[PDB]
């Protein structure tokens, strides 16, 4: 093929700076309560016999 | 209004004190507590309570 530089000259949609992030959760700040008080769906208490 | 700290720091609070803390809301509070005296009024003009 011949060469016609018009046709081979095209322009270019980029975005602009990004970061990308992996693994994720991480962000996640989290804590837990006692152990001695659990509850299930039940909501009264796991775990429950002094 | 109030909110129980025994049942809260039992809970694990919902930042729902958090929240109230934030936005700056009048709020009561309840249970065993630490007082502690001042005397230099000054201190209070400064607002040093909040």
């Amino acid at each position: 093929q011949q060469f016609d530089f018009r046709a081979s000259m095209h322009m270019l949609t980029s975005n602009l700076t990004f970061t990308v992030y992996s693994d994720l959760l991480a962000f996640v700040s989290a804590d837990t309560v006692e152990p001695i008080n659990a509850v299930a769906f039940d909501n009264m208490r796991i775990m429950n016999e002094l | 209004q109030q909110i129980n700290l025994e049942e809260l720091m039992r809970t694990g609070d919902y930042a729902q004190i958090t929240n109230m803390l934030l936005n700056n809301q009048p709020v009561a509070l309840v249970g065993a507590l630490p007082f502690i005296t001042d005397s230099s009024v000054i201190s209070l003009v400064a607002k040093l309570d909040a």
